[PDB]
């Protein structure tokens, strides 16, 4: 099981050409509000 | 040599990716890094007689 | 800053004259090109006291 290789799911927008990004806060695919970490409409920015 | 360097980024507090400029009077540095930052940070130099 | 690359262009000249704004024609030379990739939005500069 091969599972360090990751991606991202959802992002606010699209990036540049050859930019880079290392962001790991939790996404707020919904519009209510989140905090800490872990919640309903954000649970997580990229996936294995 | 009073202005010594520069940095950059979007928000610049140990969360995204931030470029900084110092120029010492040796040879300069730059460096592409995450970094957190003072309220008023800077380099201040004493006179030496 | 253009598709991940950062260009800096400098120029260092001597004037004997009044501390306003001068007057003539003069270019820049490139300096450096940073191969980089960040957004960048906000910047602020640093000076030794
Ligand atoms: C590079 O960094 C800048 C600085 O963050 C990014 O601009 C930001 O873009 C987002 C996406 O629209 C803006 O979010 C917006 O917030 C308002 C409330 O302020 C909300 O009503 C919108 O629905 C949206 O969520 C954010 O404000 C904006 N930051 C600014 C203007 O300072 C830019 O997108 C980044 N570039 C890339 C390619 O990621």
């Amino acid at each position: 099981g091969n599972y360090n290789y990751q991606y991202r799911l959802f992002r606010k927008s699209n990036l540049k050409p050859f930019e880079r990004d290392i962001s790991t806060e939790i996404y707020q695919a919904g519009s209510t509000p989140c905090n800490g970490v872990e919640g309903f409409n954000c649970y997580s920015p990229l996936q294995s | 040599n009073i202005i010594r360097g520069w940095i950059f980024g979007t928000t610049l507090d140990s969360k995204t990716q931030s470029l900084l400029i110092v120029n010492n009077a040796t040879n300069v540095v730059i460096k592409v890094c995450e970094f957190q930052f003072c309220n008023d940070p800077f380099l201040g130099v004493y006179y030496h007689k | 800053n253009i598709d991940g690359y950062f260009k800096i262009y400098s120029k260092h000249t001597p004037i004997n004259l009044v501390r306003d704004l001068p007057q003539g024609f003069s270019a820049l030379e490139p300096l450096v090109d940073l191969p980089i990739g960040i957004n960048i939005t906000r910047f602020q500069t640093l000076l030794a006291l």
